[PDB]
């Protein structure tokens, strides 16, 4: 022959993928990635993070001092994880705005208690309770003081504390309210009691509610858990007649990154930036759909289940 | 598909391909042979690798947040905790569907526009001794060896050498 | 002649519309679609949905047991259409944290009512006032009990009611707070009351308020409502000695999808979708400029007016 | 817009056509006459059809919300609440705007390439009997009846038939 | 020669600019424009909005009536301009829900008080306390007045205010929480007080506080600010027995552009539209990294820092 | 970068060029010339500045909002606040970010267009008389003078006058 020929092409595979576009929602090309993150281990895993198993504690009852949580003092946390099976076991209570203190203390990220000395003149102090046994004996909470008459009588307690560190300080009081008329002059005389917890900007008053309620753990009074923040230069003051479940010293207050989370899974020992509920992801990938709630370097949380990025041209074959 | 190169005039892929994206397919008078073009392969690369670095980059860093699953029925608080939840969702899923569709359609046509590219480029190297059959081949008159197709493959062929006997074979 | 010729081109129309693009805003094409809907029928159409149109009653006045929001007994919606011509003509009343009772109620889509024995000894039930004619004498709301006092005295009530099913309750009870000093001993013999109602896990305590008001319908006292959710397991225990508005049994709690709303649009006997205050749009276009507030399957509120997708190719004219 | 088909070389549209969006019109020696293209019709219909499909496919579905409306004045939890509602709002706006201005600049592209593609593969098959003209016609150097246009129309033109008598008439 | 040569190009720049494209990051162009405002002229300018400067006072400060905020009498503004400086010197007081009472009293614009005549027999009016000092006697706020016994009894005040106006109205009240139990019974009579403010619509009722706290500017009570609104038709009534902290008249509610906002940036005679804690910015720029509070037509806060968008070719260099 | 014009076959720009973005350089019988063209130029501007008319156009005024710093320590209400405030520039940010780099994107490929439209459309005026030679130029076998340049400038090149001794000149 006196001539020649010379084609061009490009390549195909025998079988590809198939990914959306703009108009059509099926089309066949040579290869694509995946963009979702659909799976987890199972297990949480504790690097890089400080991760703290409250293995039968909630938060609420490691920082008021419960007996079978005596191992959380003066811990510190990145992460706490509180399990489905927690339980109380001490004198029956009740926080109002319950939501507002578990975050303001999740998100601090410590339980470090310093001791102060408070001087309460003329009552009795040191109160137990057989609903909160601690060991063979009667006890109570350990972050709380609960004072009674001394011997006839119950005068007005009046105290103050100032602040002069830097940092701000977190107290932690409550009222307690008893179930008859006849057990509030049997440790309080006066047939009624009152709070009255004060700053140089604030003031909250609390008066007992008489009655009687459910039995829990054999008992059918309560206890209500109020808190205050005292700032630098600040002082605090306490007025009472009857009623008062005093504190004992102040947690400190801190900021960074922390925050509780409610999950039942294992703890591991790799390493990993992203932890979910249902245990840590890797988050290479720009999206996910394990769980809307997410600690840390996470992907984002979409609807969809996969969504394929196309990494080739269009596959057309023989 | 906008360039009308992948499945347009050219009907289907080779399958015997797998040294790069593109390449030449001879036939010559001394047999058949086969290659790959590694310049327009490592264009197409590079790009789709530069999009892909630009969307899998990380961003998100979140610590402290709201509740987002409760057990009882409180009221106005919660709903629009969950009201806020849920638009921010709904808000982000659109966003990931959207930018998938845009960037596989923009993936294809630049494939596309790759081998439209390489086929102009050859037909402008073979001046006036070639012709264009419609489905992709070019037909040369003038007689190649296995030292004329490399030429065309890496950029030297000469037309002034073969210009003449190429007008006499295709006019006369 | 030894020649041809072969031209090519497309078509064009007399009158194309202008479409907005990336560079140009106002470009002509051989036809479009509009995307944004932005007209309502007038009317609300009753299917697939079911509409429950309150005339004359709110959903708090349905849910006590107003004289003339009798009908509403037992029944059951989809979309509860509050009136604006409402009013109520009993007892005055009002409700803390409106919104949120509201809201609870309405999302649970039943006013189905389960009558239970409650038994209070040393007191008279059924009281009644001229301020709530129930057709030619007096009465009261329908779902609550006014007990006074029986005789000469009024002892402490202390009731208890166990929810031994496998769903939630809900009780609806509350307090009287009296114009004088006078009415309150004439009543209750106790110069002051208290209402304490409690589970095994919360508390609410009520005092009363003793004060003159502006007159409404007749009278200068008033009424409080308050609620309790009482989960399976659990166990409900009032304690009162004085200004107790008590209940007759509970409300079942529901979940699924219901909502309230209010409108004036009529009712009508379409088949539609999408609900709005001004009446019920479809929905084949994915936006929408009609109303913010929509149930259903709607399409999304846009600030913007028209939104033309073009669907043909560029107008050149002759 | 980007090819330069439409409103490029081609000076404007047919209303005469009534079958077709594209077509040929062919001047002969004996007497004028009129077509459509159905494949390109279909392709970008179907395109068209397609995208149509894609942005009007049906996603929300809400049931329960938060007060939009309020009558009377209560502060923090309120302006919260309408602060919520005016971001989504402002926030879906913007979406709706932007979807239809992209997807309008597509059409467009896509509807000018259809007709350079056509364009090109009629070139590709009157391989060298026919000349450009430049302003979308072709000048045919043979002579055709109503059975040659007929054959370029529905692809079975031979080139080789009439290349002599086409070569004889353009070049001398 | 018997030929020519006819060649085609485009222009280029020594140094064009680098912008971000969908594949590649850093690309040449040979020109383009910023579009993130980052920069403020660190002065606001006082047109065409109303800026009213609140040197040393705060809004609260200014609506009670405070001795050195007396220049803040029937003001109006646009955007209300609180300093860090700012202290109050008066009777020391506290706001229940204080974030609500000032973003309603910001949002509308104006402290127009229409005095009302009240009726208080019985009791002794124009409280003072030194320290409160107005000039060189003692004296209180401007908008409140102090009831005291008058010689030896304090009856019950009983009083009613209707609204035939059509308009809102806003009557700004309060209760005085006592030091001890004998400053009690020498202001008045009765060993515990109470305050009920009605209307047709709402009630509110508050008892005093007695106990110590700490001291700020000499005393160791305090005082309560509570408000009301009455809309067209309604009518207040007010009752008490003690501690009542009386109003004098009401304040006019309007709607429109009106805000608040905490900066210390000096006022400029400019015009700019936009305003900013750092200053007024240009908006001429689609979007803005300066702060994200902003008041006027402003561009949108984003995290990023510079985004360039390309108005020119790619700059391809000899 | 889709057509392959500049940074294609045109290997570099002129920096010498000062009039218009697009222009010619020819190279005659009596010395080398240069000029612009103001028709894509102004194309091109027309487009660049009808899109930064649509980006930069003012959309946004608000006057009263919620709380954005804070000062103590309160609990549930301003989580959720800060957790809007949060989400609402997060989601603003994306937009911010995605809205330039799909414009430049676009802006190169349009003005890589009209080089390429300028091409084609020259090459269309010469009929049968230029070969192109790869590179971007044109070599045209007849004779002109500057009178022959300005015609081809502005569009009045006849080619039945040099077509005779153009196909003498490369055909033979
Ligand atoms: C106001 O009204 C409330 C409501 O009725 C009254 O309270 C109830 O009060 C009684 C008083 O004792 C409570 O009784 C005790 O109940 C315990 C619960 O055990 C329960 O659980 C076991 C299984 O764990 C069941 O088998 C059992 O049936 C119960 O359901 C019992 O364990 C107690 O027995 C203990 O102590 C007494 C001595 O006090 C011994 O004689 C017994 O043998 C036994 O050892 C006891 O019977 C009852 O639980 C309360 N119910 C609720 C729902 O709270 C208030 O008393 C009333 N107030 C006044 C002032 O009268
Ligand atoms: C503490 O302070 C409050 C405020 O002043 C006092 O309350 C007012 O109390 C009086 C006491 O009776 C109320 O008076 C009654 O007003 C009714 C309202 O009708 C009104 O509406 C009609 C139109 O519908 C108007 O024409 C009329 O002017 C009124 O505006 C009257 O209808 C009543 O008349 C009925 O009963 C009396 C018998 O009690 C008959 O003699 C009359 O003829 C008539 O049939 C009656 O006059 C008044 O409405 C209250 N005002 C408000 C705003 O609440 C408290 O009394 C006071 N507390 C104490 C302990 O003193
Ligand atoms: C319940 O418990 C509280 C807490 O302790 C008691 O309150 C304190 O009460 C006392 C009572 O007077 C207050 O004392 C006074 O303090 C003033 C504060 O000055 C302070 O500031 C200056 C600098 O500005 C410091 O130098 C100084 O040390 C203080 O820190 C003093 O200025 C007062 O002096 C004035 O008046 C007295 C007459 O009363 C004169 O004799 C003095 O010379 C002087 O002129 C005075 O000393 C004290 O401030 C309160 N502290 C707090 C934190 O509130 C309650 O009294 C108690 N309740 C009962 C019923 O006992
Ligand atoms: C991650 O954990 C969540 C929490 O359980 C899982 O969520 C649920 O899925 C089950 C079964 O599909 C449902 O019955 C629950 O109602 C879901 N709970 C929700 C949505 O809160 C989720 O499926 C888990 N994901 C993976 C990938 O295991
Ligand atoms: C391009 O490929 C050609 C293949 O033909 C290379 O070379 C020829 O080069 C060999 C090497 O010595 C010579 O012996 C031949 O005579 C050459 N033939 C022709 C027609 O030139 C050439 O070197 C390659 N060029 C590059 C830059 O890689
Ligand atoms: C749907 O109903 C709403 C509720 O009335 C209408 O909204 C109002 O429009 C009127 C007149 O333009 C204004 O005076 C009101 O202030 C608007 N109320 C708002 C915005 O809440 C709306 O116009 C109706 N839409 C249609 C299409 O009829
Ligand atoms: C394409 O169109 C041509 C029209 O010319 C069709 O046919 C010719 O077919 C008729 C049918 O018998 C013959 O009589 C003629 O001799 C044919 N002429 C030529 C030049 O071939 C042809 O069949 C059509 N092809 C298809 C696939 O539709
Ligand atoms: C505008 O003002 C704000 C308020 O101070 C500035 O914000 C801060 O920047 C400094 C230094 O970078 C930080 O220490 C602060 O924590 C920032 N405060 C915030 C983020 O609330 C901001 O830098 C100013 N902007 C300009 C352009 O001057
Ligand atoms: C296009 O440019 C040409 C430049 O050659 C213009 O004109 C020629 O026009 C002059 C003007 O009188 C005559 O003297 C020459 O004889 C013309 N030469 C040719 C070859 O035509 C021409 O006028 C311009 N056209 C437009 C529309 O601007
Ligand atoms: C699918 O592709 C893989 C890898 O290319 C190959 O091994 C396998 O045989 C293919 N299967 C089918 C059914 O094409
Ligand atoms: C498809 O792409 C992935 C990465 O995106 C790569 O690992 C894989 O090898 C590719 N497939 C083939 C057949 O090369
Ligand atoms: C906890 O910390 C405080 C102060 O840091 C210290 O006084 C106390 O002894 C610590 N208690 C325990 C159990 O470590
Ligand atoms: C507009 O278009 C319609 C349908 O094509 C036609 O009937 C009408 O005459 C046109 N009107 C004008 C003014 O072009
Ligand atoms: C324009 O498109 C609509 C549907 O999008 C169609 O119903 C209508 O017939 C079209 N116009 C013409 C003239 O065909
Ligand atoms: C309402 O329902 C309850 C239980 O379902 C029933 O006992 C009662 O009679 C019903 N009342 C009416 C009016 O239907
Ligand atoms: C940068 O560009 C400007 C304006 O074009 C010019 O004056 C300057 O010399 C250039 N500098 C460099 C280093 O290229
Ligand atoms: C670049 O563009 C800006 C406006 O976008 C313009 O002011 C400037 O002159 C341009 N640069 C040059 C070199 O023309
Ligand atoms: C304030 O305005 C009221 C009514 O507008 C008027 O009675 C009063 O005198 C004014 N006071 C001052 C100080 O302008």
């Amino acid at each position: 022959n006196s001539t020649a020929t010379l084609c061009l092409g490009h390549h195909a595979v025998p079988n590809g993928t198939l990914v959306k576009t703009i108009t059509d929602d099926q089309i066949e090309v040579t290869n694509a990635t995946e963009l979702v993150q659909s799976s987890s281990t199972g297990k949480i895993c504790n690097n890089p993070h400080r991760i703290l198993d409250g293995i039968d504690c909630t938060l609420i009852d490691a920082l008021l001092g419960d007996p079978h949580c005596d191992v959380f003092q003066n811990e510190t946390w990145d992460l706490f994880v509180e399990r489905s099976k927690a339980f109380s076991n001490c004198y029956p209570y009740d926080v109002p705005d319950y939501a507002s203190l578990r975050s303001l203390v999740a998100s601090s990220g410590t339980l470090e208690f310093i001791t102060e000395g408070f001087t309460w003149t003329g009552v009795t102090q040191n109160g137990g309770s057989n609903a909160c046994k601690r060991g063979p004996g009667s006890g109570f909470f350990s972050r709380l003081n609960w004072l009674t008459k001394s011997g006839s009588t119950y005068p007005v307690l009046n105290v103050t504390m100032p602040n002069n560190d830097n940092f701000d300080k977190l107290y932690i009081w409550g009222i307690h309210h008893p179930s008859t008329n006849q057990e509030q002059t049997s440790l309080y005389v006066q047939a009624s009691g009152r709070v009255t917890v004060s700053t140089r900007r604030s003031q909250q008053t609390i008066i007992p509610n008489i009655g009687s309620r459910p039995w829990v753990r054999g008992l059918s009074s309560r206890i209500s858990i109020y808190w205050t923040i005292v700032k630098p230069g600040d002082v605090l003051v306490i007025n009472s007649n009857g009623n008062l479940i005093a504190p004992r010293g102040y947690f400190k207050m801190r900021t960074g990154k922390s925050s509780i989370m409610r999950s039942d899974a294992p703890i591991d020992t790799c390493i990993s930036e992203c932890i979910t509920p249902n245990g840590s992801i890797p988050n290479d990938k720009p999206f996910q759909n394990v769980n809307k709630i997410t600690y840390g370097a996470c992907p984002k949380y979409v609807k969809q289940n996969t969504l394929k990025l196309a990494t080739g041209m269009r596959n057309v074959p023989e | 598909g906008l360039f009308g190169a992948i499945a347009g005039f050219i009907e289907n892929g080779w399958e015997g391909m797998i040294d790069g994206w593109y390449g030449f397919r001879h036939q010559n008078s001394e047999g058949t042979g086969q290659a790959a073009d590694l310049k327009s392969t490592q264009a197409a690369i590079d790009q789709i690798n530069g999009k892909l670095n630009r969307v899998i980059e990380k961003t998100n860093e979140k610590f402290h947040q709201i509740e987002k699953e409760f057990s009882e029925v409180e009221g106005r608080i919660q709903d629009l905790e969950k009201y806020v939840e849920d638009t921010k969702i709904d808000l982000w899923s659109y966003n990931a569907e959207l930018l998938v569709a845009l960037e596989n359609q923009h993936t294809i046509d630049l494939t596309d526009s790759e081998m439209n590219k390489l086929f102009e480029k050859t037909r402008r190297q073979l001046r006036e001794n070639a012709e264009e059959m419609g489905n992709g081949c070019f037909k040369i008159y003038h007689k190649c060896d296995n030292a004329c197709i490399e030429s065309i493959r890496n950029g030297t062929y000469d037309h002034d050498v073969y210009r003449d006997e190429a007008l006499n074979n295709r006019f006369q």
